[PDB]
């Protein structure tokens, strides 16, 4: 199939509370396997999923290194965006920062990432070319030609196409058990009633990984888009995910209702009926 | 600078059932900037130890957070997610429903 | 594994 690797970073700014908090995350797919929090007792790169925690003490020394690194590198860029952007040292910002790549099923790059944020707002990103940049703002673009200067673009592309992709598919063989394993959403349809006229035909679907689902309710075998209320799909804790989908129903005319649940852990796609 | 107020979900990991050991989850998304104050509540009162995923974003940028504690539902007790956010006058507080 | 960041904003 297809799968992705991403790091995330985010730091946040508090004048007078010391330096930016700095928290970094990588994650395949939906799950999360390293993590680093610069206030963490004694700042290590972490495992968080089982596969990763074979790989030796020299792999938790770089990774650890990178992110203390990167979450200085991140206290200078604060510093430098309050130049950019005329702003005075009293306020806490935000700066957030991802990279990563996609593959498809013969395990090829289909996509590289790098983009930036400021103050939850784009700031630069790098293109699909891997090779130019969108700079947001008159502020970005002086990064963009410092990053231009600095053949940043390149290295990015080096990376992306190359390490990126090799450590992706060592993780997705490592941990093949879980991240090659796509559970099916458990399902039910549940319902409230509203009044002597009306009632509430909830669909759950509970249990499911990856967190990609389709949901949806349909009346004689016409999708009722417009009428059906749908939850963000979230996190149960033990890696998999739930989603529900709601229509307001006459009463009486239950029957007529079909939800439909399509998700790759599924022999077929399912079509529910309420069931008293 | 544009904030954006939490989405909130107040839900548990197993469907629930009285007298038996469950997880009951905040999921809180959405929101800028990223500080941010959750609380788990049982019968009004605040719920100690309760541990919370390493703050993430979506692609949209925007945060999401995860607050979890075990805890064993009955009919009489109630559960409940209080979160405060510079996008909020006041905590908003969310009822935990085994229905939703 | 990550990439190391050598240039800044």
């Amino acid at each position: 199939g297809s799968h992705s690797m991403r790091y995330f970073h985010t730091s946040v700014s508090r004048p007078g509370r010391g330096e930016p908090r700095f928290i970094t995350v990588g994650y395949v797919d939906d799950t999360l396997f390293v993590r680093f929090d610069s206030d963490a007792a004694s700042p290590r790169e972490e495992p968080r999923a089982p596969w990763i925690e074979q790989e030796g003490p020299e792999y938790w020394d770089r990774e650890t290194q990178i992110c203390k690194a990167k979450a200085q590198t991140d206290r200078e860029d604060l510093r430098t965006l309050l130049r950019y952007y005329n702003q005075s040292e009293a306020g806490s910002h935000t700066l957030q920062n991802m990279y990563g790549c996609d593959v498809g099923p013969d395990g090829r790059l289909l996509r590289g990432y790098h983009q930036h944020a400021y103050d939850g707002k784009d700031y630069i990103a790098l293109n699909e070319d891997l090779s130019s940049w969108t700079a947001a703002d008159t502020a970005a673009q002086i990064t963009q030609r410092k990053w231009e200067a600095a053949r940043v673009a390149e290295q990015l592309r080096a990376y992306l196409e190359g390490e990126c992709v090799e450590w992706l598919r060592r993780y997705l063989e490592n941990g093949k058990e879980t991240l090659q394993r796509a559970d099916p959403p458990k399902t039910h349809v549940t319902h409230h009633p509203i009044s002597d006229h009306e009632a509430t035909l909830r669909c759950w679907a509970l249990g499911f990984y990856p967190a990609e689902i389709t949901l949806t309710w349909q009346r004689d075998g016409e999708d009722q888009t417009q009428d059906t209320e749908l939850v963000e799909t979230r996190p149960a804790g033990d890696r998999t995910f739930q989603k529900w989908a709601a229509v307001v129903v006459p009463s009486g005319e239950e029957q007529r209702y079909t939800c439909h649940v399509q998700h790759e852990g599924l022999p077929k796609p399912l079509t529910l009926r309420w069931e008293p | 600078m544009i904030q954006r107020t939490p989405k909130i979900q107040v839900y548990s990991r197993h469907p629930a059932e009285n007298g038996k050991s469950n997880f009951l989850n905040c999921y809180v998304s959405g929101f800028h900037p990223s500080d941010i104050e959750v609380d788990l509540l049982k019968n009004g009162e605040r719920i100690e130890k309760v541990e919370h995923s390493d703050l993430s974003f979506s692609k949209d940028w925007s945060f999401y957070l995860l607050y979890y504690t075990e805890f064993t539902p009955t009919e009489k007790d109630e559960y409940a997610c209080r979160v405060n956010h510079v996008t909020l006058s006041q905590p908003k507080i969310v009822k935990w429903d085994r229905d939703m | 594994r990550r990439k190391w960041r050598r240039w800044h904003l």
